[PDB]
């Protein structure tokens, strides 16, 4: 299957070019994707726009979330909701080292791109 | 230096669109139109900041397609 | 080298897209030849092979007088 | 706006091509800037046939010497030359003083040397 060989070489060259660009946001989302943390909609660029992401396990949750803040694509995002693999609401208090085996992974985080400028305008 | 990356990121966006096309994204009419517009925006970008931010969106389309590409290239 | 390899392969994808926008797919025999050149570039293991095929592929574009302006040339 | 996109994609193509800094690609791009362009796919094998447009005497003298044509980092053995009316032209006719009397552009046919 020559078309499949070419596809594989084209995909490998793509990620070689991406790494050569050495952009922090691109590196972040590629490195997250490698761990199973992938987006579900197109990553938006305007403030307060909605992002949904898959979080596959507790280790990746702790590597990306602190409090109600999700760090991704060189930006901060305010977590609005977390639901589990059966689409049931999960409170952040439930996501602990001890309790995570009780959860239906992966979790789906919905968050809004954070804004630091004149928040009460 | 920066003009080097400008052409590099524009070249990369054409490959990204071609990889997405080969993954049959053209069958998703609305999604494919959004991919083409982002690719167009990158080619027409004025500075590396705008091009990189649009590439973030464009690349997130590929990254959402689990199993379509491997983690071995990630 | 390994970066020169990625750059030349990236360039060949752009060259084929430029030719597709110039309707070269409507010449089925010639388009088949362009795809085979691009495929061989993407599959090349050394820069010399990749550059030799790029010469052939680029010559398709350069043959099309009045399709690319002299400015970019 | 598709013309703006198309123009940007072609500018980037030639910027990347220049960045590759390959002599053979540089040679055919520069010749194309002067109007010396190929009529078939540039071949890569010994004795394979190439046809190119040569627009003017200065370009002719820039690329041709005796019966040798220099192009794409290779030497080519000139087999035949024709003018715009598809009439054969002898090399002895392509001279500083006589070129005003020829029907340019010329078309040179040549075979790759090994």
């Amino acid at each position: 299957d020559k078309r499949a060989k070419v596809t594989s070489a084209m995909q490998t060259m793509l990620f070689t070019m991406l790494r050569k660009l050495d952009n922090d946001a691109l590196n972040n989302i590629i490195n997250n994707a490698r761990d199973g943390c992938v987006p579900l909609n197109i990553i938006p660029l305007t403030t307060a726009a909605k992002l949904m992401v898959v979080i596959p396990d507790y280790n990746t949750y702790k590597n990306t979330c602190d409090g109600t803040t999700f760090t991704y694509a060189s930006a901060l995002w305010e977590i609005q909701q977390v639901v589990d693999a059966d689409s049931k609401i999960v409170q952040l208090s439930e996501i602990s080292m001890d309790n995570s085996p009780n959860l239906a992974w992966p979790l789906i985080v919905t968050a809004l791109r954070a804004n630091s400028a004149v928040k009460l305008q | 230096s920066n003009a080097s990356k400008m052409s590099d990121v524009k070249c990369t966006s054409v490959v990204l669109l071609s990889v997405l096309q080969q993954l049959r994204v053209e069958s998703s009419s609305k999604l494919w139109a959004q991919c083409v517009q982002l690719h167009n925006d990158i080619l027409l970008a004025k500075d590396t900041t705008e091009a990189f931010e649009k590439m973030v969106s464009l690349l997130s389309v590929l990254l959402s397609m689990q199993g379509a590409v491997d983690i071995n290239k990630l």
